[PDB]
């Protein structure tokens, strides 16, 4: 051991300690010089920090530590020029006993020293071991002192100015890769009244040049979606100036900008619509802003444009945002006949060429329900102009025959084998409007509803054609002919078709499924806030469900349709109109959940989602309380789709160990259509755990508790390899077994995986992860399953095309100006980047360079080549446009 | 039966029908066990052997003063040595001067023969190595005598990538026996060797072994010594003259002199007596160096 | 298992410190529950009929085998005891992600049908090339080389036990150090040194051994021992005396001289030719640097050139402190004077010297330690390391 | 008593610290079992005690492999083996047609009445299906640029044919299916072949050039044949050999008793490269350092057409170099770079990826989050003299 001797540090520097209490009085050169010999020497030596271990970084210490209190206040010359060590030993020489904020106590008195080190000492201090003091001192001093000590001992009024010259300084010293230490200092201080401090580094970032604007920005992305409700409030709206003011990207904003829709107010929910209104700088960015406004996520503003013709180019920004005709079904049909095969004649029905050999004969099952089934696949894939005039033969006979049911859900073939030809699908329905059946002319009623779905065309032929059939007599043909106008107009708010289907809903017919469809319809016309059609459902509600103490047929509906009033933006305050003017009547204890934590989608708010669990976590109840656990079991689905694999593999642990082997019914009949909410596309985790629980029918309750699973298993989309299984678990319940209850049920819930030829789209994930209606749709297409009972009497109806959100899923195309490019993509997963090097590959998935024009599948990041700048959103979804000139080869 | 009898290589009955176990048949023997290396009272020379007298003064301040003096390692402070590695011509004292050496150290002789009967059941050799050892920590304070036959057995490791043969195995498993924890304790261990320079003695030398001695072809005193040694168990005449038939043949090594010793027997048994004559001798050095 | 893949920043990044504490709230979420399933339903029927049932659907003789293809996720090709294959269907109660072409599984006695798989003994290899524990104790008992030791320690210890560093601005470590100098200086030695502070297993091969006499098994060796290296952990390989293969290519004259040349171009190209494999970290210790191939020398193999000089006075004697540390000393030896006139020697004659004056103090049962046992010590180690090189002509 | 890396570094330590102990508590509040010989988690074989193994256990026998030889004519008749239990005349089953049941591939076969079942695919041996790559590396092209001619010449040799084969019809001409490669050590044939592995849209099979030397005698011709054989299964894969000098260039005779087996493998691959019935729709890469101890036979044309070179870049290159290593960096934006490429006149791609590491060494060494302007300078000029030593020495 060498330390010592030849250095310093021993000799001279702790000889250095001898002057305050010695040289204070009776020496005035001595007050300062006999010290600054040696400690302008000190702060020399400590603005250069290589080491760790400096002569005066833990030698000095030893003194240093009580040298703060037994010498620096005994200097008593305390002035500018003292700041040269004792401005320093706290974002300079820090001391080697650490008791939590010991020197968050020495850094009271070294606050008023700390503007002597504000220059000469800004650099090295975001660096090396003087920052965990610079950014703990101002977070913990700023808890304790917050606002209330504003005026009192400078603890609020140079506070802002430190935190604002220091997140001045750390682009000033580097841009380096933290960065988002900058959102951190102005987090930690300023909890509550984070505006302030976070508008000053908005106006900083004003002052910052704009190329790095976009990192933070997503790391505001980053903490946007999971900090506090409270903090959402302010953070999503500290997003909006940000880049409107500093930058004018004004594409990349709007796209992220949904995420304020709802929390903070409708206001800023329609400010988009504003702010691009007000802005007008050429035509073809903003083109690209309204082109997701067309119907991407929300139509909304798409009738909200036409003044006096005003607006430049409003008669194609329309033509956009209605979704109509060459913006959709065009290029559908420019992918339909140029990359795949318009034939698909039920091949996928028919690929069981191999199975009627395999163990002895065939030809066992004679069920009528394998018809309709088989009726619904042949009709489920033959989306986008794949017309079988003259193939739903068998299907008009049976029209006559037999399966009233049946016969409604085959009439809906033709309206959804032409979805989006709004212009040549009603030609083809128009021979079915005029049948001698009722069932017949039903389903094409809901057909022309099908067709309109997502597309608002200036003729409102949906609107036209089912107006007359709303109120049409009493009885079931009463019941479904409401529901076009509940599927056709459910993305909108228009007060026409609510006091059409509010007469029903607000006459007191005892006709409960009737009731019921009509409630499904006109709770969520307009998933809004609005208050009549609320007491309406309530009012109906109380009007017949009192009196009684009987199946849960009273709650499948309408407590639906009344969660589906504010569902996706109930920030619990919907919780005191709603849920507490309800509870008058114990039996649908199912109901009063489903009104009380209805609330809304995928955020925050955990605390909620233990509340769901907490109190009702079995109960053991005998059979007479568990179905309130099973709806607290399905609002588990929610709040985890939306935070992108944040709780989802977390749900997926939870569920896939407490509830799947522990549940005693709710685990093994209710708990597993969870796997069709929360994830759709399919990973050997779960679309083979699902499997694991139902291989094994379970015999010992009806059925059906196993084949629901099978349908909520192969729910996913999006075409794979999973034939296998698919096949296997058709074979296990083929014709030994072959039971009636699930007839239609297996053939539908094994050949629905390749549903579309490449149209899978259900994630409601656009972009990256904003919602975009369809859980709303998609909700009693799982919801209001519950086993039996409702395939063949009443809940068929709501169940056959409820899920109809698909919304062009498609991943390629040009659009250059009018549509003059073809382009070379480049598809590849995930954005795996959050935080390194500013610069970084996006993902780790080559790219499989593809020119052609194709579709990605729900996990990819789709990046451009080939200097065509992709100008027009930088979020690399694929919408339109890629303008040109990059100046560059 | 019980789960906790049953062990490693036991023979067991197994049923014809479903393979249950039932009966555990006794074992016949430790194969290492049953051709066991035998401990002798070693019969030294009282060390008459001249020749040797330099082989003698290494060989004493070389193994015997560690076992010896403890206490002057201890007050030096120098580590105690484990093995002793000798070569040179064969018969040149290989095992004479160990028995020498053992019974004047007032310890037990262990001789290994070990060479491939042992490696006929391919691993006995990875526990030949472990029981051998284990025998030679409980019995007393003794010395292990083993031959050229492990560098025989093993050069290095490139049978690592080429087999092993379980052999080199056996050397490894050695070498961890070898190193282990003994700091002298009661084993010690010598190695006599023939062509030392195929083995890997260079990872060998940290601790491992230690000083090496070597060994001339014999002088006429050692050879006369040999021949002395060797002409023991035969039943010979007085006045044979020894001396006589020592310097009868010029120069040779020492294997020849038991070959010498066993066709002078022959020609004595050609005589049809008891004696073993000088005439006898005279002949077995002429026939025998003929050859 | 798999818990969840949440970190993204690498950093202080509270989204990171609110992803643990989004993490937890499942985590005490479950705990609850769990905690309030077991005083409802303590019944373990999992180890109560569904072991019992598997263990008669199991066949009571299990019949090893080994496995040879993998056809399809629910049949796979199986060998037999002796020379039979079939195309047994694999079932779904034996784990398949360590289920590999090689290992032995178990088929009843009938279908023929695999169960499971039993345990793979580890490999040989691991057992012999090994350096086993330390070999020589810590950094106290090496001399003085300083930088030496630092610019090992920024390479092969900062990125292992603190890897918070070179991910912050992003550059992947370095990969190969290559240490050179006078022969006998500190080469291998402290790469003995640093196999202790180490915290991943330590392979250490041999120039000599890589050499083979049948023609085909020395890129073999090498290729397997970076396999076994790769497949363990974050390890580190060391070869030693690598400058005895790898020299020069200029011969290309029939016979083994030439098998060197071939059995180092598969070297060359696994330490990097194609995919460079993550966490291995390789180390190189030469006698001699000019006799080198150059495509070895550029870096992307190795970067770190270590130098190794002979310290002349000063760590000398703290060499001397260490090598007579753990033995007596007197009062009239003093080693100063030894190494005083004296400028040209090594660690490793220090070490002879040392070990050979104790040894005339045994082979004369002396006293402890004389002057004159280290004054004839240094001329006769001299007699060893300077004996008959004929330079009366000094060149 | 300690030392803090960032703001609350030591709180994030316990918050994960106690949670990946409670997820241990968790399991055991469970009750999970652990190391059962071989077997599954609780919660992952639910199915397989169940119907699953039912329906896996009565309709699918054995159905034990076997191999075919020769077939007869109108009647099946198949001559069969099953490996070395007995050989047979077997039937085919009436689950699967006779026509994808052509000599020379393995077949199923009931252990029962002996007749075939269902085709597999045929036996390869695991060293030569581990050296298919079975992943792409992400090295986009713009990763290798400065050597714009050699990229675009092996571009339009690879790349153009497999993905337009409408030029070359109408133009009438061939494409040359053999490329090599050569020049410097370290200046981007690795990264050439990971940039055409890249965008392939086809298979990609790599070859270690000293795997075919093997021991026995024989065997390496073998692994050319399999490979060769595995080539033509699939449509349009691409080979890459690399250090061809290990298969062989010389074909010395001088007292011809050195290498003669590796010569035998090297003209195995020299006769299936070339000659009665071409391999068809495959291309070959290869790649060495010294290009001239090799055989004529291997530099005749119709085998190896084009002869790729590299070199020292040029001034240029230097700078994109630079431009695409260290732009994954945290450096203000003031570095020069064309000066860095003055300063260094003659160097590979490597020393530009090790003077960019050093960067983040410098980096490192002192404590700093970043590398800055002026730190940048000195790191430079620092390995810049140490990059002069070290060619020197
Ligand atoms: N033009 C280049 N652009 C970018 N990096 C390059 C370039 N040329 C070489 N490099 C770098 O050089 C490193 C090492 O060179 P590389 O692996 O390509 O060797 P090589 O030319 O195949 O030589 P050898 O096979 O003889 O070792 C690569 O990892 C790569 O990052
Ligand atoms: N600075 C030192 N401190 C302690 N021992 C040393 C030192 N330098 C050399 N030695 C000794 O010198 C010997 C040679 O080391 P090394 O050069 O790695 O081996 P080799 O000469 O066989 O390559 C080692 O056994 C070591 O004990």
């Amino acid at each position: 051991m060498e330390e010592g001797g030849r250095d310093k540090a021993p000799v001279q520097p702790q000889q250095s300690p001898a002057a305050a209490p010695g040289g204070t009085d009776e020496k005035p050169s001595g007050k300062e010089r006999r010290d600054a010999g040696d400690k302008d020497k000190e702060q020399e030596l400590s603005e250069e920090d290589k080491q760790l271990q400096d002569e005066l970084e833990m030698l000095v210490e030893r003194l240093g530590e009580k040298d703060t209190s037994l010498y620096r206040p005994a200097l008593e010359e305390l002035r500018r020029q003292i700041r040269s060590s004792t401005t320093s030993m706290t974002s300079v020489p820090k001391p080697l006993k650490f008791l939590r904020p010991h020197y968050g106590k020495l850094k009271e008195i070294y606050e008023n020293m700390a503007p002597g080190e504000n220059k000469r000492f800004a650099a090295d201090i975001i660096s090396v071991l003087a920052m965990t003091m610079s950014g703990e001192r101002e977070c913990l001093k700023y808890r304790l002192v917050g606002s209330q000590e504003e005026l009192a001992s400078w603890g609020h009024e140079y506070v802002r100015h430190l935190a604002g010259e220091v997140a001045k300084e750390w682009q000033e010293l580097d841009d380096a890769e933290k960065v988002q230490r900058e959102p951190l200092l102005t987090l930690v201080k300023e909890i509550v009244p984070y505006n302030m401090a976070h508008n000053a580094e908005h106006e900083a970032c004003d002052l910052l040049m704009e190329i790095e604007q976009v990192d933070m920005l997503e790391k505001d992305i980053d903490e946007n979606a999971y900090a506090k409700v409270c903090l959402y409030l302010t953070s999503c709206v500290n997003y909006v100036p940000e880049p409107e003011n500093s930058a004018l990207l004004r594409c990349a904003l709007g796209v992220f900008r949904k995420f304020s829709r709802f929390p903070e107010a409708l206001r800023l929910a329609l400010m988009l619509n504003d702010m691009e209104l007000v802005e007008d700088i050429f035509t073809s960015c903003k083109d690209v802003v309204v082109q997701k406004q067309m119907a991407f996520m929300l139509g909304r503003h798409g009738v909200f444009l036409e003044l006096s013709e005003d607006v430049e180019e409003y008669e194609d920004l329309t033509e956009i945002m209605s979704n109509v005709q060459l913006n959709s079904n065009f290029l559908a049909l420019a992918r339909e006949l140029d990359i795949m095969e318009p034939k698909v004649p039920d091949d996928i029905y028919k690929t069981h060429l191999e199975n009627n050999r395999f163990g002895g004969s065939g030809s066992q099952v004679d069920s009528a329900r394998m018809n309709l089934a088989s009726s619904f696949v042949n009709g489920f894939v033959n989306a986008a102009f794949g017309q079988d005039k003259l193939l739903t033969d068998d299907g008009n006979k049976w029209l006559y025959k037999n399966k009233d049911h049946g016969m409604l859900s085959a009439a809906a073939s033709l309206g959804m084998i032409l979805l989006w030809d709004v212009d040549g699908g009603l030609t083809q329905i128009d021979k079915y409007l005029y049948s001698s059946e009722d069932y017949i002319k039903s389903g094409a009623l809901l057909a022309c509803g099908i067709v309109n779905s997502g597309v608002r065309n200036e003729c409102d032929p949906a609107l036209a054609l089912l107006s007359d059939y709303v109120l049409h007599n009493s009885n079931t043909m009463r019941l479904g002919s409401i529901f076009g106008l509940g599927l056709a107009y459910a993305g909108s708010n228009r007060e026409d078709v609510l006091t059409l289907l509010l007469p029903v809903m607000g006459d007191s017919k005892s006709s409960m499924e009737v009731a019921g469809v009509t409630a499904l319809a006109c709770g969520m016309i307009a998933v809004g806030s609005c208050n009549g059609d609320v007491t309406s459902t309530i009012l109906q509600t109380i009007m017949e469900k009192s009196e009684t103490e009987l199946k849960d047929t009273y709650a499948r509906w309408l407590p639906l349709g009344l969660g589906l009033n504010h569902l996706g933006k109930g920030e619990a305050i919907e919780a005191i109109l709603a849920a507490l003017e309800v509870v008058s009547e114990p039996f649908r204890s199912f109901a009063n959940t489903l009104v009380d934590v209805c609330a809304y989608a995928g955020s925050g708010n955990v605390l909620k989602v233990q509340q769901l669990l907490h109190i009702c976590s079995e109960h053991f109840d005998s059979k007479e309380k568990e179905e309130d656990k099973d709806k607290k079991e399905k609002k588990d689905k929610d709040k985890k789709e939306a935070p992108a694999d944040m709780g989802a593999h977390q749900g997926v642990a939870v569920l896939g160990i407490a509830l799947i082997a522990m549940g005693e019914e709710i685990g093994a009949e209710m708990a597993l259509r969870t796997f069709g909410h929360l994830l759709r596309y399919g990973e050997p985790t779960l679309r083979r755990a699902v499997p694991l629980a139902l291989a094994l029918i379970s015999v010992s309750n009806p059925r059906l508790n196993i084949l629901d699973t099978l349908s909520k298993f192969s729910h996913d989309a999006d075409p794979e390899v999973s034939y296998n299984s698919i096949f296997a678990m058709g074979m296990v319940g083929s014709g030994t077994n072959n039971a009636r209850l699930a007839a239609m049920l297996r053939q539908l819930a094994q050949y629905h995986a390749k549903d579309p030829n490449n149209l899978f789209m259900v994630r409601l994930a656009q972009g990256l992860t904003h919602l975009g209606k369809g859980t709303l749709t998609l909700c009693p297409y799982h919801s209001d399953r519950q086993l039996m009972s409702q395939v063949a009497v009443a809940g068929l109806l709501t169940v056959l095309v409820s899920f109809l959100d698909v919304r062009n899923i498609i991943l390629g195309k040009s659009h250059y100006v009018l549509y003059g490019l073809v382009a070379a993509m480049q598809p590849r997963m995930l954005v795996t980047f959050d935080e390194e090097l500013r610069p970084l590959p996006v993902s780790v998935r080559v790219g499989q360079a593809v020119d052609v024009v194709g579709q990605a599948g729900k996990p990819k990041t789709i990046t451009g080549f080939q200097t065509h700048t992709t100008p027009v959103l930088l979020a690399h979804g694929e919408r339109a446009e890629l303008a040109t000139e990059e100046f560059l080869p | 039966i019980d789960i906790n009898d049953v062990t490693p290589n036991c023979r067991v009955a197994l049923r014809n029908d479903s393979y249950t176990l039932h009966k555990i048949l006794p074992n016949k023997v430790d194969p290492l066990v049953s051709l066991m290396m035998v401990e002798k009272v070693p019969d030294s020379t009282y060390e008459m052997i001249g020749g040797l007298d330099k082989q003698i003064k290494e060989i004493k301040e070389v193994i015997e003063l560690p076992v010896k003096h403890p206490e002057l390692f201890e007050a030096l402070g120098i580590a105690q040595p484990k093995g002793v590695l000798l070569y040179g011509p064969p018969g040149t004292g290989k095992t004479l001067l160990a028995r020498a050496v053992a019974h004047h150290t007032d310890c037990t002789f262990i001789r290994v023969s070990g060479s491939e009967l042992v490696q006929k059941f391919i691993g006995e050799g990875a526990r030949m190595v472990r029981e051998l050892f284990v025998m030679a920590r409980e019995h007393a304070p003794s010395i292990i005598f083993m031959d050229e036959i492990d560098s025989i057995g093993s050069s290095r490791l490139e049978g690592g990538s080429g087999g092993d043969s379980e052999v080199q195995r056996t050397m490894l498993e050695l070498l961890n026996q070898l190193d282990g924890f003994e700091a002298t304790k009661n084993i010690k261990v010598i190695m006599a060797t023939n062509r030392i320079d195929i083995l890997d003695s260079a990872l060998l030398r940290p601790g491992r072994i230690d000083r090496k001695i070597e060994f001339p072809p014999p002088n006429e005193e050692a050879r006369l010594d040999i021949l002395k040694i060797h002409s023991r168990k035969m039943n010979l005449t007085r006045g044979i003259n020894l001396r006589k038939i020592a310097e009868l043949m010029p120069g040779a090594s020492g294997a020849e002199v038991k070959g010498v010793c066993t066709e002078a027997g022959m020609y004595a048994l050609r005589e049809r007596r008891v004696h073993v004559t000088q005439e006898d001798f005279e002949m077995a050095v002429a026939k025998v160096m003929q050859k | 298992a798999s818990k969840l893949p949440l970190v993204t920043p690498h950093t202080q990044c509270r989204l990171k410190l609110l992803k643990l504490e989004r993490i937890k709230d499942y985590l005490l979420m479950e705990e609850e529950f769990i905690r309030n399933q077991e005083q409802m339903k303590p019944l373990e029927e999992k180890q109560e009929e569904e072991r019992s049932k598997v263990d008669d659907l199991r066949g009571t003789p299990m019949s090893v085998g080994t496995l040879e293809e993998i056809i399809d996720d629910n049949h796979a090709i199986v060998s037999t005891s002796v020379g039979s294959e079939h195309y047994v269907s694999i079932l779904s109660f034996v784990d398949k992600d360590l289920l590999e072409p090689g290992c032995s599984v178990l088929l009843n006695h009938k279908v023929h049908a695999v169960i499971g798989v039993l345990m793979d003994d580890t490999d040989p290899l691991v057992t012999v090339m090994k350096v086993e524990k330390a070999p020589q104790e810590t950094y106290a008992d090496i001399g003085g080389l300083d930088n030496q030791i630092q610019e090992i320690k920024e390479s092969v210890e900062l990125p292992l036990t603190h890897p918070e560093y070179y991910e912050e601005m992003g550059i992947k470590p370095p990969k190969g150090v290559i240490l050179y100098g006078p022969p006998g200086t500190g080469k291998t030695l402290l790469a003995k040194a640093v196999a202790n502070q180490t915290s991943a297993t330590f392979l250490r091969v041999v120039g000599s051994e890589l050499i083979q006499k049948y023609l085909g098994d020395g890129p073999k060796l090498v290729r397997e021992l970076f396999r076994v290296a790769e497949e363990h952990a974050p390890s580190i390989v060391f070869i030693d005396e690598i400058d005895a293969i790898g020299t020069k290519r200029y011969d290309s004259n029939s016979g083994g001289e030439r098998e060197i040349q071939r059995t180092m171009l598969e070297l060359l190209n696994q330490l990097d030719g194609f995919d460079s494999r993550g966490d291995v970290k390789v180390i190189m210790a030469t006698n001699r640097i000019e006799t080198l191939d150059p495509a070895l020398i550029r870096p992307g193999r190795i970067d770190r050139k270590i130098e190794f000089p002979l310290p002349d006075e000063k760590t000398k004697k703290r060499i001397f402190q260490i090598h007579t540390s753990r033995m007596t000393l007197a009062d009239d030896v003093t080693l100063d004077d030894l190494i005083m006139a004296k400028d040209d020697l090594s660690g490793a004659d220090i070490k002879a010297i040392c070990t050979e004056a104790g040894l005339m103090a045994l082979r004369e049962r002396r006293m402890k330690v004389t002057n004159e046992d280290f004054k004839k010590s240094k001329e006769n180690v001299l007699y060893k390391k300077q004996e008959g090189t004929p330079e009366g002509l000094y060149l | 008593k300690t030392y803090g890396q960032s703001t609350y570094s030591r709180q994030i330590k316990q918050v994960e610290d106690d949670i990946q102990q409670l997820l241990k508590k968790i399991n055991e509040l469970t009750g999970i079992k652990e190391s059962d010989t071989g077997l599954a988690p609780p919660a992952l074989w639910d199915l397989a005690a169940d119907k699953q193994t039912l329906q896996s256990e009565q309709p699918l026998q054995v159905a034990r492999c076997t191999k075919i030889i020769n077939a007869d004519s109108e009647d099946p008749k198949y001559i069969i083996n099953v490996k070395q239990f007995a050989k047979f005349v077997v039937d085919l089953s009436d689950q699967v047609a006779p026509t994808d049941i052509e000599e020379g591939m393995r077949v199923g076969v009931d252990r029962n009445k002996y007749q075939i079942h269902i085709p597999l695919p045929p036996k390869i041996d695991p060293t030569v299906t581990m050296m298919q790559v079975e992943e792409k590396p992400d090295v986009t092209y713009s990763d290798v640029g400065g050597c714009k001619e050699q990229i675009e010449k092996l571009r339009e040799v690879v790349e153009t044919p497999l993905l337009h084969p409408e030029r070359f019809v109408n133009l009438g001409i061939e494409p040359p299916k053999g490329v090599l490669l050569f020049g410097p050590p370290g200046t981007g044939k690795t990264l050439c072949a990971r940039a055409v592995a890249n965008r392939t849209d086809a298979c990609f099979i790599r070859v270690i050039g000293s795997e075919l030397v093997q021991k026995y005698v024989g065997e390496g011709a073998r692994m050319v044949r399999e490979l060769f054989e595995m080539a033509r299964t699939k449509k349009a894969c691409l080979i890459f050999f690399d250090e061809i000098d290990a298969i062989g260039g010389a074909r010395f005779d001088d007292g011809a008793g050195g290498d003669n087996e590796v010569q035998r493998t090297m003209l195995e691959l020299i006769n299936q490269l070339d000659g009665f019935d071409p391999r068809g729709n495959i291309k070959v890469l290869m790649a060495t350092n010294r290009p001239d101890t090799l055989d004529p036979a291997l530099m005749r044309p119709g085998r190896l057409d084009r002869k790729i070179e590299f070199s020292l870049p040029d001034l240029e290159g230097r700078t994109h170099i630079f431009k695409i290593h260290a732009r994954s960096m945290s450096v203000e934006r003031d570095i020069r770079f064309e000066l860095l490429a003055r300063l260094c006149p003659n160097s590979t791609g490597a020393e530009i990826r090790s003077v960019c590491t050093e960067a983040g060494m410098f980096a490192i060494r002192a404590r700093r989050k970043i590398a800055t302007e002026k730190d940048f300078l000195e790191a430079v000029n620092k390995v810049i003299k140490s990059y002069a030593k070290f060619s020197a020495t």
